[PDB]
């Protein structure tokens, strides 16, 4: 297998990969969340360079995890899709083993360590 | 797990299956659901080995979940039903198989028709206008292949299953303690309370 | 499946001091089912008494039988039969059915009138004589018999004693067999009085 | 076992190890398998001890009544007594008879009875379970019409290497001499026939 | 064994006996079959003593650091398919084991389910499990309210697995009852059958069968 | 077809007393009907105050021991040579002994010591790893002479106090070291007599809190 | 079980072991093996423990019918020719294995019989469970031209090989010496080298400790 | 899951006062077939171990290649090899317990009974079994097969005890275990009457007796028995 | 064949005896009286082995009824039950087994006493204040225990067994479709109509 540490440490302190995937994330099309008394909003910048596109089909920006629960993101957008179903397979697997859907919180946490994992992972980014 | 019946009318499908659970010479329980809803149009009753039954139902119903969060869609009862059957063909050529017989009674939105599959343990599916597993069959299929009409309306096809389990009730050696019975239609899954 | 331990049971017999003792327990089970608190596994003929453990139905069989030819050896004989002559019986009586044998553990006790002399003796299922000095055991729970008589036991103990020692050596040992149980009587012999007595003992 | 009985000139000579088994330990090692039917009919045994004992028994009873009805009975005769029980039987028997005798018109006769109850006449016969080690030996040393020393030299050597490479062969070997003279019985001991 | 738990007006009541045997021989009488995961959860072991004994354990194991990861006390339902997912992953492989999930939540309330080494799940109202449960709903069932006192309630519990003890041979020892609460579980002390069924018979006027 | 198990006989006992505790053994080894050896020591001292005794399939006995005294050692090592207390001892025999539950230790296991309060503790394992606390524990071949006399003996069981018409027990008491070393002979020279197992040797290893003491004793020979 | 039989200048010996097994359990531990089927004939007995005494009573019945029916002092020999086809009759279903000897008109005599019928004859035999321990003290220690006090030692020796090696045998040695032109003398409880040591404890319970219910004279006059 | 071929009979052995006797027969039995004769079943490990070995032979010599590779093995960077940190008998048997037991826990054994006899390095004797299933136990007597049932008797006549052992010296000891053999050769229906015997002595080392035959037996006493009952002739 | 209950109260044994006839998977008969009259006074119920039983049951009855006209007397309970017992003692051991066991309920005229006994088809006799064979015994041994007294009346005797009866309806895993209940008492046997 690939094996390769990418994710590494510079003199300064810094994993430059983990940095420059966040300017991957300031390229990406602005993504906003807003969360009033009773709700919660997420909004979503689409690019206007792109006319001829078919909103029907297209990937929407918002994804749903589960019943309760979305996701929306700023960044590469084939990444985004195995982040998506990860946590939708992991929404399953808690309804099914705790007979009890996910709390937002437990979702985030687990997204969030999967993103993590990437970060000390060898042979990826 | 012992009696599931499953009955296709004009415009719903009608699944009745027993409220007992046994083990040994005693009656655990007398109000078992032995069913899950795959999907709002989508019901699977099952029988079978004890915790295998459950658990593979269980297992299904995930994975119909996931696919309709996925798609954001639901899935015809024809497709899950083959999904189910592939499982079973897969489970029966395993280390340990499922020992689970079902029924997947369905309302197809898009054909605005009812649908009702049979299929076995060893992944043996059945188009059936009337289902059963277990010795149930042995009763209700000449009792329904005389009383049944495809024509007949919800209220209709709660009577005739009330035949059923009334011939079950007298000449079933075990106590079954009753059925839940769920009517599947285009409006989706409902259970009548007063059986 | 094994005739000596379904309804379960047991059976001790102590000498003492110019006495006998003889006690039993009194459960009739079908395995794990109790049925009976009121079984009764000792029996006297004249007085010469008999204890049987194992098979149920082979326990009354064997009392009934032993009634009738200790009935018929008094009208021959023009005496009581004596626990020696008994115990020969029993041996006799148990080897004629040797290839399809009384599933039994049968115990005799009792006092010779003529000589005064303590007996006890125990047989196998198919007749072999056991005699015994100290003590005869027999049941479900017969190892922890042994173990308790072998323990407890003492030579030459008066009635009195003899009672505290085969009723301890029944009740602990009772305790720790499952099939066995349910009350308990013990049977003091002395040459010409006979006191019978109903152990107080756990009912589990 | 190892057994075998052999004619000759002047007569028929039977032959025995003398070891009796129970699994791999050795309940007798001093066994007497040639035994008396008649004065002058022998018989050696193998098989089941039970079975052959009570088999030559009953064989000496109907050949002592024979006798005392009809005069002294032919080796033939003795030899379908054995046969007659072990056939009839055969479900129940696990024996393996060799019967020799001496008449005086017949001379020497040899006839062995397998566990089926099938009757054989020989010039000389082997049997027991240590006989398979030795019927290369046997069937090129045996010569007909030898004499005694012969004879017994021809049967030690024999039931020496039966011994030798069958465990559940051994002891003394035991030879029983029957001719017109009488009735000899010999024994050699392990330290002259294992070193032959 | 004899196990048994009930749900009623007042909460839970559980209910166990003390009795260990291999075959016919009563190898104790002192055994607790009541396992204590945490303050409002109880575990019941019948069939094989090493198999509940240890799995319950890893069980208590597995609610700690669910609390931990998610700071919040599993919930039954979690807790006993924790369990019942574990033996199905040995099934067939000869676990023997027939346990009662018993606890208190706040949105689940009591709640009591039944699991077994074949993998059955269930959650009820009343269960009995051992080789005397049939004895202790003969007594239980019979006598069974909702709105029983917490008082009748533990008498009913004990004296159901009394009855047990009494009839079944593998089943005696002593009785150890518990109280589950929406505060927790509560331990209402051991009691010796020995002791316990002369002073029942007694004071109840119950056991003519036996020779007073 | 190969038998994996053997029955190697002998019997174990084990008292525990208010300051002390007890766990003693008969020395004999057999197979069959045949004795293999007169003094075989099945009861050691495994450090840390806790002895212990495996019974029944020797194999598998001195390879639980080994095992345990090996897991004592690393658990100094690991954990800044700390005293294994004899619960936690305990628990850790349960997870050797469940670690096989698919291919048993065919053995009765107990361990006797002290208590982190100082008093006398015997803990009992079945085969495949229940554990429990008791006063009192007979084990092996002789278990079923042996332990309803200990009820009796070291329990009190079924004795009530003269006079009070069965109604007072006999109350309950910690024994004297001397007098539970009298239980254990009288009960080893019982169970010699009846069962042909037991025999040749009695050794008893003794623990208190200044260490483990032995005391060895005669027993028939037939 | 260990029997042995020995034969010496004048008439033979037999001797026994006195433990009866059921199971690992010992239920006699002085029973008696050495039985009487005519004054001068005697049988030790190995095997099933019923059969064994139920065959030599039977054919020591039909002995003495046949002795006075003869008028004459009944044989070894006839003794061994009825046991022999009795046993054989019954294919081995009745377990007795004995060792027949005695002194009669024709001799003294040693045999030895086995549950399926069949016989030998010896100097020296032995039978049972112990029976490999007792000849490898004979084939060790026999000789020919023994007399009536070195027979007795070797048949005693082979017993004791039996009772301290062979876990079926044990506790005492009974001895029955049967001689020519002399009466046959059995010595019960030749050595007793198992005697049971002093207990620690006296388990005399105090008078009241068993709590009763009821109590009852019995009637056991007419 | 075996089952054994070519077979080795009894081992026997003992402790005398200042070391340890060990004998075998040099046979290879093939069932009832006495098939090979010149079989060496007492295998020396330097000079101060002997290693007795019964049962399956085709497990013997893989143990033989065993003790062979742990001589070579030990020698190794050990410039103490032929001294202190020389093999000893103690460590030889744990290590061949050590196999037996992980054998028999994978059902896959040894069909062997192994009596390892040696002197320690402290002048300790040293006398342990081991068998099949792992079974290990020590005693002044050691006997595998019928042995166990027939010698041990014999030599528990003379060492009954661990007392017995300074009283007994390497005389009596010897003819004991020779007089065992002569009864095995009597009654042990897969034994050989040539032998080998060895004596590992804490002043004298060890001497390795081959080619020792049974003797001195007692058969005359045959020629007097007849029939089974009642024949005379 | 499946549960035979009896209950002996102050002045009567009450007797009650499933109605059911089971083969296979088909209840045959849901009103079957597994009962038979030996006398005036003594009323036996059975239960077993198909064909067995009834063959065993009027087998008894004939030689009781035989020994009534020979000796113009009722034989007692006990006697009776002693004969009963013989005849099964005998049969265990016989080439082909009676597989039938017995209550015989019967009322003592000489005594003026109930009694009730237990016979198993081993031929193990008890008395007893109660009594049951089969599963039966698992769920009422332990209920009456708790509620019999041994004083009670005829009508607090019907109110126990109903209880017994309304325990095996929910616990027992067949259906065994009632039972026909018999009073024996000093006027002789009747039978309960409504239970
Ligand atoms: C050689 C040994 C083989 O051909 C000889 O043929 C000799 C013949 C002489 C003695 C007449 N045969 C035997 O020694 C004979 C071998 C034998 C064994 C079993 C069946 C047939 C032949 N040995 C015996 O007959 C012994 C004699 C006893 C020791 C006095 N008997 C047994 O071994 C009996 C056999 C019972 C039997 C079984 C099946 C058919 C016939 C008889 N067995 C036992 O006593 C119990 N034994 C315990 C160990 O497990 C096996 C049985
Ligand atoms: C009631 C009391 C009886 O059914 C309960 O159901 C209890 C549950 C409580 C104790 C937790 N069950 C038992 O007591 C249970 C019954 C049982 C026995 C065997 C298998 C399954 C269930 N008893 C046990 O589990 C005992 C506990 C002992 C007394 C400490 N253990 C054994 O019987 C052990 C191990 C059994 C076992 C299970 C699975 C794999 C291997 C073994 N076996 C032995 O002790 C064997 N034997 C005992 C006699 O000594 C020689 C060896
Ligand atoms: C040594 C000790 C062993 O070889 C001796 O040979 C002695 C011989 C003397 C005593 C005659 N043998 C025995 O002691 C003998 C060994 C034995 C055991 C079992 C079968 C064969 C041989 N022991 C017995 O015969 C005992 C004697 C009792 C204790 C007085 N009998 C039993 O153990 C009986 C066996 C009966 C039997 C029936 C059918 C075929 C063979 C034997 N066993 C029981 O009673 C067991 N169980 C007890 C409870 O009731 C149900 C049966
Ligand atoms: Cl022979
Ligand atoms: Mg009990
Ligand atoms: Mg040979
Ligand atoms: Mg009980
Ligand atoms: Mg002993």
């Amino acid at each position: 297998g690939y094996d390769r540490a990418l994710s590494i440490f510079s003199p300064d302190g810094h994993i430059f990969q983990v940095e420059y995937a966040l300017e991957a994330v300031k390229r990406g099309t602005c993504a906003v969340g807003v969360k009033g008394k009773n709700c919660v909003v997420l909004g979503c910048e689409r690019r206007s360079t792109l006319k001829l596109q078919d909103t029907r089909i297209t990937p929407s920006k918002v994804s749903k995890i589960d019943s309760h629960v979305v996701l929306s993101f700023s960044g590469l957008n084939a990444d985004s899709r195995i982040l998506i179903e990860k946590a939708r397979v992991e929404a399953q697997s808690h309804r099914l083993t705790l007979e009890d859907p996910v709390t937002v919180e437990y979702l985030t946490r687990y997204v969030a360590g999967v993103q993590q994992r990437y970060t000390q992972s060898g042979g990826v980014r | 797990m012992d009696i599931i019946l499953g009955i296709r009318v004009q415009d719903s499908v009608i699944l009745a299956s027993s409220k007992a659970v046994t083990r040994g010479i005693s009656v655990l329980k007398d109000s078992d659901d032995k069913t899950r809803q795959l999907s709002p149009h989508t019901l699977m009753s099952f029988a079978g080995e004890a915790g295998d039954t459950v658990q593979f139902a269980e297992y299904i119903q995930a994975n119909i979940q996931l696919y309709s969060i996925r798609e954001d869609y639901e899935l015809s009862p024809q497709a899950v039903s083959s999904f189910v059957r592939q499982e079973l063909a897969k489970s029966i050529r395993s280390r340990r198989p499922y020992q689970v017989n079902v029924l997947i009674g369905g309302y197809d939105k898009k054909k605005n028709k009812p649908e009702l599959y049979q299929i076995d343990y060893l992944g043996t599916k059945v188009e059936l206008p009337y289902g059963a597993h277990g010795y149930s069959g042995f009763y209700t299929f000449s009792l329904l292949d005389h009383h049944y009409r495809p024509d007949m309306t919800t209220e209709e096809g709660l009577d005739l299953l009330k035949l059923c389990v009334q011939e079950l009730e007298k000449r079933m050696p075990m106590d079954f303690k009753g059925v839940i019975v769920k009517i599947v239609d285009k409006d989706g899954i409902r259970q009548v309370d007063d059986f | 499946s094994d005739p000596s331990s379904i309804n379960g049971g047991i059976v001790v017999a102590m000498t003492g001091k110019d006495c006998v003792a003889i006690a039993c327990d009194l459960r009739l089970g079908s395995q794990s089912l109790g049925v009976s608190n009121k079984f009764e596994k000792i029996f006297h003929y004249g007085h010469v008494f008999l204890g049987i453990t194992g098979l149920a139905t082979d326990v009354t069989t064997l009392n009934e039988m032993f009634r009738y030819k200790t009935n018929l050896y008094k009208l021959k004989e023009e005496r009581a039969i004596e626990p020696e002559t008994f115990t020969q019986l029993v041996s006799s009586s148990l080897y004629e059915r040797r290839f399809g044998p009384y599933f039994v553990g049968p115990v005799v006790a009792g006092i010779n009138s003529k000589s005064g002399k303590p007996f006890i003796a125990g047989f196998d299922l198919i007749g072999c004589i056991d005699e015994a000095k100290d003590f005869i055991v027999s049941g479900t729970a017969s190892d922890q018999l042994f173990g308790m008589c072998e323990s407890l036991y003492e030579p030459n103990l008066e009635p009195e004693d003899l009672f505290e020692t085969i009723s301890q050596a029944l009740l602990n040992a009772a305790d720790r067999d499952a099939l066995s149980g349910w009350g308990a009587v013990v049977y003091i012999i002395k040459k010409d009085e006979v006191v019978k007595r109903y152990l107080k003992m756990r009912q589990d | 076992t190892s057994i075998m009985a052999v004619t000759f000139k002047d007569g028929v000579i039977l032959g025995a190890d003398s070891r009796t088994t129970t699994g791999a330990y050795i309940a007798n090692r001093v066994t007497d398998k040639l035994t008396r039917v008649h004065d002058k009919i022998w018989c050696c045994r193998s098989g089941s001890a039970a079975d052959t004992q009570a088999i030559a028994d009953i064989v000496q009873y109907h050949l002592e009544l024979y006798t005392s009805q009809y005069g002294t009975p032919s080796t033939e005769t003795a030899a379908s007594v054995f046969k007659e029980l072990c056939y009839e039987n055969k479900d129940n028997l696990t024996a393996g008879i060799i019967v020799a005798g001496y008449d005086d018109k017949n001379k020497g006769e040899v006839y062995t009875i397998p566990l089926g109850g099938s009757v054989h006449k020989l010039p000389y016969a082997i049997a027991g379970s240590g006989s398979t080690f030795i019927y290369g030996y046997c069937d090129k040393n045996f010569r007909e019409n030898m004499s005694k020393e012969e004879t017994v030299d021809f049967i030690k050597h024999s039931l020496s290497q039966a011994i030798k490479w069958d465990g559940s062969s051994g002891g003394v070997i035991r030879m029983v001499v029957l001719t017109a003279a009488g009735v000899e019985r010999l024994i050699f001991y392990p330290d002259e026939y294992e070193q032959l | 064994t004899t196990t048994l738990a009930f749900r009623f007006q007042g909460g839970i009541i559980v209910a166990v006996n003390s009795r260990a045997t291999a075959g016919n021989w009563v190898a104790s009488q002192t055994v607790k079959k009541v396992i204590e995961i945490n303050p409002f959860l109880l575990g019941t072991m019948a069939g094989g003593a090493a198999d509940c004994q240890f799995w319950e354990t890893w069980l208590g194991s597995q609610c700690r650091l669910h609390e931990l990861r998610e700071k919040e006390r599993i919930s039954v339902a979690a807790a006993s398919k924790i369990l019942s997912n574990l033996v199905y992953q040995y099934k067939g492989a000869g676990l023997s084991m027939g346990t009662m999930i018993c606890g208190y939540t706040r949105k689940e309330g009591p709640t009591i389910y039944y699991v077994d080494s074949d993998g059955t799940r269930l959650k009820g109202d009343i269960f009995c499990v051992g080789s005397g449960q049939t004895f202790a709903y003969g007594v239980l069932d019979s006598n069974y309210k909702w709105d029983l006192s917490v008082e009748d309630a533990l008498y009913l519990g004990k004296r159901s697995i009394l009855a047990a003890a009494h009839r079944d041979a593998y089943s005696g020892g002593s009785v150890n009852l518990y109280h589950v609460t929406e505060d927790g579980w509560i331990y209402h002390g051991n009691h010796d059958v020995g002791e316990l069924f002369w002073k029942v018979k007694e004071e109840e006027g119950s056991f003519n069968n036996v020779i007073g | 077809q190969f038998n994996p198990y053997g029955d190697n006989g002998g019997t174990i006992l084990g008292i525990a007393g208010e300051d002390f505790a007890v766990l003693a053994g008969d020395t004999r080894n057999i197979t069959d009907y045949s004795i293999n050896s007169r003094y075989e020591p099945k009861v050691f001292d495994c450090g840390d105050n806790i002895v212990m005794s495996a019974n029944g399939f020797a194999a598998d006995g001195d390879a639980l021991v080994k095992r345990f005294k090996n897991s004592v050692k690393w658990y100094h090592f690991d954990h800044n040579d700390k005293k294994l207390s004899i619960n936690s001892a305990a628990r850790n025999i349960q997870h050797l002994l469940y670690g096989k539950r698919f291919f048993p230790y065919y053995v009765h296991t107990i361990i006797a010591g002290l208590d982190e309060d100082g008093k006398g503790a015997v803990y009992s394992f079945d085969p495949v790893g229940s554990y429990e606390r008791e006063q009192c524990r007979a084990g092996g071949a002789a278990a079923s002479l042996i332990m309803p006399f200990l009820d009796n003996q070291v329990n009190f069981k079924n004795q009530y106090e003269p006079g009070t018409n069965g109604k007072v027990k006999k109350p309950l008491k910690y024994l004297s070291v001397e007098e539970v070393i009298k239980l254990v002979r009288d009960s080893f020279t019982s169970a010699t007599e009846r069962h042909i197992q037991v025999g040749d040797g009695l050794e008893i290893l003794i623990v208190t809190k200044d260490g483990v003491r032995k005391e060895f004793y005669e027993l028939k020979r037939d | 079980t260990t029997i042995v039989g020995v034969k010496f200048n004048n008439g033979v010996v037999i001797a026994a072991d006195t433990r009866s097994t059921q199971g690992p359990i010992v239920a006699d531990k002085n029973c008696a093996k050495l039985h009487r089927i005519s004054p001068k004939i005697w049988c030790a007995g190995a095997g099933t423990a019923a059969d064994t005494e139920a065959v030599t009573q039977l054919i020591g019945s039909n002995i003495e019918l046949h002795s006075l029916y003869t008028s004459r002092e009944p044989r070894v020999v006839s003794a061994l020719q009825m046991l022999k086809q009795h046993l054989f009759k019954y294919q081995g279903h009745i377990g007795a294995y004995l060792i027949v000897a005695g002194v009669d008109p024709t001799g003294s005599h040693l045999f030895s019989i086995h549950a399926h019928g069949s016989t030998d004859v010896g100097y020296y035999l032995s039978l049972g469970s112990g029976s490999l321990a007792a000849m490898a003290v004979l084939e060790s220690h026999w000789k020919q031209d023994l007399t009536k006090e070195e027979a007795i030692k070797l048949a005693s020796d082979a017993i004791q090989a039996g009772i301290w090696n062979d876990l079926g045998s044990g506790s005492n040695v009974d001895v029955c010496v049967m001689e020519i032109g002399k009466d046959a003398e059995y010595l019960r409880n030749y050595l007793t080298p198992n005697v049971r040591e002093e207990k620690q404890k006296s388990y005399k319970f105090p008078r009241g400790t068993t709590a009763v219910l009821k109590e009852s004279i019995v009637n056991i006059c007419d | 899951t075996q089952q054994p071929i070519v077979t080795g009979t009894s081992v026997i052995s003992m402790k005398y006062d200042n070391g340890v006797i060990i004998a075998a027969d040099n046979l290879g039995s093939y069932g009832s077939l006495l098939r090979f004769n010149g079989v060496e079943r007492l295998i020396p490990v330097g000079d101060n171990t002997v290693v007795g070995i019964s049962g399956d032979i085709s497990d013997m010599q893989h143990i033989e290649r065993l003790l062979k590779d742990l001589v070579t093995e030990n020698a190794y960077d050990n410039p103490l090899a032929d001294a202190e940190e020389a093999l000893e008998p103690s460590y030889i048997f744990e290590y061949l317990a050590t196999v037996m037991y992980q054998r028999r826990s994978k059902m896959n054994p040894l069909w062997n009974a192994i009596i390892v006899a040696g002197v320690q390095s402290n002048g300790d004797q040293f006398l342990r079994y081991v068998n099949l299933l792992g079974v290990t136990y020590s005693s002044p007597t050691l006997a595998t097969g019928f042995g166990a049932h027939m010698a041990n008797p014999l030599l528990r006549k003379v060492v009954d005890r661990e007392s017995d052992i300074p009283k007994t010296t390497v005389q009596v000891a010897e003819e004991a275990i020779v007089n065992a053999m002569r009864v095995l050769y009597y009654r042990d229906a897969r034994s050989s009457r040539n032998f080998s015997l060895a004596i590992i002595d804490k002043n004298t080392g060890l001497t390795f007796k081959k080619n020792l035959q049974v003797e001195n037996m007692k058969w005359d006493f045959a020629k007097d028995i007849k029939g089974y009952g009642t024949q005379k002739i």
